[PDB]
RNA sequence: GCUCGCCGGAAGACCAAGGGUUCCUGUCCAACGUUAAUCGGGGCAGGGUGAGUCGACCCCUAAGGCGAGGCCGAAAGGCGUAGUCGAUGGGAAACAGGUUAAUAUUCCUGUACUUGGUGUUACUGCGAAGGGGGGACGGAGAAGGCUAUGUUGGCCGGGCGACGGUUGUCCCGGUUUAAGCGUGUAGGCUGGUUUUCCAGGCAAAUCCGGAAAAUCAAGGCUGAGGCGUGAUGACGAGGCACUACGGUGCUGAAGCAACAAAUGCCCUGCUUCCAGGAAAAGCCUCUAAGCAUCAGGUAACAUCAAAUCGUACCCCAAACCGACACAGGUGGUCAGGUAGAGAAUACCAAGGCGCUUGAGAGAACUCGGGUGAAGGAACUAGGCAAAAUGGUGCCGUAACUUCGGGAGAAGGCACGCUGAUAUGUAGGUGAGGUCCCUCGCGGAUGGAGCUGAAAUCAGUCGAAGAUACCAGCUGGCUGCAACUGUUUAUUAAAAACACAGCACUGUGCAAACACGAAAGUGGACGUAUACGGUGUGACGCCUGCCCGGUGCCGGGAGGUUAAU
RNA sequence: AGGACCGAACCGACUAAUGUCGAAAAAUUAGCGGAUGACUUGUGGCUGGGGGUGAAAGGCCAAUCAAACCGGGAGAUAGCU
């Protein structure tokens, strides 16, 4: 049973990383919501 | 829980 | 040479090959070849906007000079070519400067043929030159559109262009199609009738050998449903429509020409 | 010319444990916890400068730390460079 | 610790990915571990990851991304040029031995190599966002040469045995050694050299391409492996001493040959086929502007530098993905012996394990197996399941057929061991020797040694010799689908889908068509022997009548008819 | 030579049994199919919700699909319980 999972650091954060979310406006929008929230880990990015 | 299985069809009572 | 393949097994038991013996066994003219990746229909946009493209065998591009406008040199055919991008075969060319090019092998055509362009160049098959120089009921192929475009009708293997009428700045061609088109005295056109007519003989015998040609299965619209077709539905082998394109235009004899700008030049439509 | 001021910020501790005992026992290597940027050409400046003995060459390495479990706190403790420094041969001093 | 059992194309070893300290040591046993736990991948503390050469980084590019300007778009933004990123690909260089509790191609010993910088010397044309070459490329197949590796013999060390025998064609173990450097081989490719000229390589070119002439006929490129050296070194069975009895130190014989042999290497080769098989840089070469004293280049020698980051550990797994210490999933590399065609299979090696509840008992019943009188499908929806068949060689094999098939049709016979043919044959390999030379990794002869099927004849044992494992049931009629393939991930694998073939139809290229407010893109760097849509669905024989309805195509006289 | 044959790896998933608060939210065991191709696989990339992709089952699109998921309109509305 291969499962959805399959873990990959560079598709990671070539995904939802935080230069992927800077690059749009809605992936900066995501940034400014995670801000709001108080979020601490912003991104994928560790 | 978070998942929930579906039932067991029941006997087509049809 | 057509060959049929003797049935050793199904999906060899029909196939019939065009192997010509004349063609080059070795590498292409590495000057003139460059990268041609493959789009798989998808656009742009990444989406599949031609349908039924896919896989195929890696192909590398051939520079084949259609414009043809290397005048009053003389060429020497050194070698007949496959060509993976066409039906028709290439030929490689050397001219008496010492440069080498790819053209559209002629029906006749063979390594040590002299082939040149130009408006004084004889009317051997393969000479190209502007078809106010060519007679009329000639023969031709490679025919340019417009003067210097580069030469766009009658590329494909066996295909050839009529030149049937001649008046003033123009000349009316009979195309492959039944098409009689005006077409500018200054487009240029090769002599003869494009090589490999018997390329239409061969015959494929299987589905791997379409899928190694890049083309991808094609499902029928009854075979779908009412969501993915126009056709589409039904208990069991219904039609009941008119037949549609996917997208319910009306296939089956129904003209989708709208140019308006080269109506005038087109001086009947095939029949 | 790395400049003194930055030597002396170069060097932050000697390394003791066994492996570094052993390394200056039979192969004349001081082991130094140096800091973070501390290159090697950085850290055999600040031991020939500062401990004024010759070094041969400077083998270095980045120290992960350990994920400490303090009461029932996740902590984690700071990586930091380890050099492993060949005196020439006469001797440390 | 001694036995026993299990895996051993893994349940061993090494990686990538992913994880992130799980690694090693000490200590603790609350919780965790499906039980106990003194143990642990658990808690606590300490230690542990050492690189010019490995990888990343770096240089180069693919798909693709972003994209100055630009084009387009209510805005957001889309596309895209120059460019710039982007590996899964191309690009410099290190091996063997030793060592830690834990790292090692990183440390140490020994022996190397690569690329740059700076100098000195000597001789000189150097010079690029530019040209050319190269890099640089498919599938399949076959063979030869090899090697890894194994077997045997020889050699060396040890043994002579708990129950008969065992000083012998007896038993046990070892018999290893790299990169680099030199040689240039089996072999592959290629005719070289000089001169002259040229509308080509965006300009130039001495380079490439082309042409002619002469001349010599060889040269050049590539290349496994072997050999020499590396290496009077290392390692080395064992022996010798001490205890932390875990190990530490010292010494150290032989260290050869033959045969067999890869799926590895020569080989990015060769042959062949069609479906016609990356790019760019490094690299080599050519010049332009430019500088020609300089700069720069080339060659020696010297010196300097090679940073930074990763390196522990798991990695078919208790450490990754599955909520679990979960019978699942997870790419690559290595892969010994006997039998075997084999990476099957059985038993083993190296190595690793006994799967984290046990102890009894020996009811029904359930599960997984074995055997079964007589019968033999009577079972049942249905021979479901089971049983059966099963290998090799040879003999033999029907209808039908699209001439390929059917077909391994069906059936049948032989098969172990021993001896002889023949103190091991046919075959393979191949030493010495003896010649020959345009002398070396050469040629011819020569056959020592090694290895070695298969067969026949004779004998012989058993119920049985393809003895285990492994390993087709076969035949007859018929529907459907031509066929290989695809599909409802997770109740449907089919007659469904696809398919080659066929037909209709559209499309003249700024194609039709599709995605897109558009720009643009695909179609296609294609051009009617092409492309799209639709239906049918190999092949064979064929495909009849109806245009009234609906559609589509053509006409446009007349009637009706929008904005205006 | 071959979408050739037999058969491991590999990719599948035809039959049966087990399991069905499972060892497992799709397995195991014994058989079974393909196994040089329309094959399989790693890495990276692209296509996106009335959209994609689909050798077509309304299949698949993160255990979700006749219109994914998340957030919002939103305390939708609910003559119904
Ligand atoms: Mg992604
Ligand atoms: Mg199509
Ligand atoms: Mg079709
Ligand atoms: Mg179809
Ligand atoms: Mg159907
Ligand atoms: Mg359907
Ligand atoms: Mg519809
Ligand atoms: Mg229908
Ligand atoms: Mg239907
Ligand atoms: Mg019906
Ligand atoms: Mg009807
Ligand atoms: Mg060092
Ligand atoms: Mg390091
Ligand atoms: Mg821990
Ligand atoms: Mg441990
Ligand atoms: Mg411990
Ligand atoms: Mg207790
Ligand atoms: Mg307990
Ligand atoms: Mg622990
Ligand atoms: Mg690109
Ligand atoms: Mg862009
Ligand atoms: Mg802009
Ligand atoms: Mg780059
Ligand atoms: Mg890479
Ligand atoms: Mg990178
Ligand atoms: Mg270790
Ligand atoms: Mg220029
Ligand atoms: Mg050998
Ligand atoms: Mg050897
Ligand atoms: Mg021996
Ligand atoms: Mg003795
Ligand atoms: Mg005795
Ligand atoms: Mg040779
Ligand atoms: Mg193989
Ligand atoms: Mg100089
Ligand atoms: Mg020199
Ligand atoms: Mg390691
Ligand atoms: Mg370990
Ligand atoms: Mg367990
Ligand atoms: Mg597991
Ligand atoms: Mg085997
Ligand atoms: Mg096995
Ligand atoms: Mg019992
Ligand atoms: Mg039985
Ligand atoms: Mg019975
Ligand atoms: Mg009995
Ligand atoms: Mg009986
Ligand atoms: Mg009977
Ligand atoms: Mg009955
Ligand atoms: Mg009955
Ligand atoms: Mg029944
Ligand atoms: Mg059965
Ligand atoms: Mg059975
Ligand atoms: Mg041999
Ligand atoms: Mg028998
Ligand atoms: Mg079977
Ligand atoms: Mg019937
Ligand atoms: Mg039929
Ligand atoms: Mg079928
Ligand atoms: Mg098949
Ligand atoms: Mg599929
Ligand atoms: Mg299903
Ligand atoms: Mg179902
Ligand atoms: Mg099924
Ligand atoms: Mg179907
Ligand atoms: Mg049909
Ligand atoms: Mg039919
Ligand atoms: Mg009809
Ligand atoms: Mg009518
Ligand atoms: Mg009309
Ligand atoms: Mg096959
Ligand atoms: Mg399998
Ligand atoms: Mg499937
Ligand atoms: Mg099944
Ligand atoms: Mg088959
Ligand atoms: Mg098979
Ligand atoms: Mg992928
Ligand atoms: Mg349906
Ligand atoms: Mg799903
Ligand atoms: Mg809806
Ligand atoms: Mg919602
Ligand atoms: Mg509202
Ligand atoms: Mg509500
Ligand atoms: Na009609």
């Amino acid at each position: 049973m291969k499962r959805t999972f399959q873990p990959s650091v560079l598709k990671r954060n070539r995904s939802h990383g935080f230069r992927a979310r800077m690059a749009t406006k809605n992936g900066r929008q995501v940034l400014a919501r995670r801000r709001a929230k108080g979020r601490a880990r912003l991104t994928v990015s560790k | 829980p978070v998942y929930i299985p579906r039932p067991r069809p029941p006997h087509p009572r049809l | 040479a057509v060959v049929k393949c003797k049935p050793t097994s199904p999906g060899r038991r029909h196939v019939v090959k065009v192997v010509n013996p004349e063609l080059h066994k070795g590498k292409p003219f590495a000057p003139l070849l460059e990268k041609n990746s493959k789009s798989g229909g998808r656009n742009n946009n990444g989406r599949i906007t031609t349908r039924h493209i896919g896989g195929g065998h890696k192909q590398a591009y051939r520079i084949v000079d259609f414009k043809r406008n290397k005048d009053g040199i003389p060429a020497v055919v050194e070698r007949l070519e496959y060509d993976p991008n066409r039906s028709a075969n290439i030929a490689l060319v050397l001219y008496k400067d010492g440069e080498r090019r790819y053209i559209l092998a002629p029906k006749g055509l063979k390594a040590g043929d002299q082939i040149q362009s130009g408006v004084d160049a004889a009317i051997k098959p393969g000479n190209t030159l502007p078809m106010r120089n060519i007679p009329v009921g000639s023969t031709v192929h490679n025919v340019e559109m417009k003067p210097g475009k580069g030469g766009q009708l009658a590329r494909s293997a066996g295909t050839y262009v009529q030149i049937v009428a001649r008046d003033g700045a123009y000349v009316t061609l009979r195309l492959r199609s039944g098409e009689m088109r005006k077409v500018e005295a200054d487009c240029r056109a090769t002599l003869g009738e494009v090589g490999n007519a018997e390329h239409m003989l061969r015959v494929l015998g299987k589905a791997g050998a379409a899928r190694w040609r890049g083309v991808r299965p094609t499902v029928r619209g009854t075979a779908m449903n009412p969501v993915d077709h126009p056709h589409g539905g039904g208990e069991g082998r219904n039609f009941g429509k008119h037949p549609v394109t996917p997208w319910g235009v009306q296939t089956k004899g129904k003209k989708t020409r709208s140019n308006k700008r080269t109506d005038k030049f087109i001086v009947r439509r095939r029949s | 010319m790395i400049r003194e001021e930055r030597l002396l910020k170069v060097l932050r501790a000697p390394h003791v444990s066994e492996k570094a005992s052993t390394a200056m026992e039979k192969s004349n290597t001081i082991v130094l916890k140096v800091a973070k940027d501390a290159t090697k050409a950085e850290i055999k400046a600040a031991v020939q400068k500062l401990f004024e003995v010759e070094v041969e060459v400077v083998n270095t390495l980045v120290v992960k730390g350990k994920v400490k479990r303090h009461g029932q706190r996740i902590g984690r403790r700071s990586d930091w460079k380890k050099a492993y420094v060949t005196l020439k041969e006469g001797q440390n001093l």
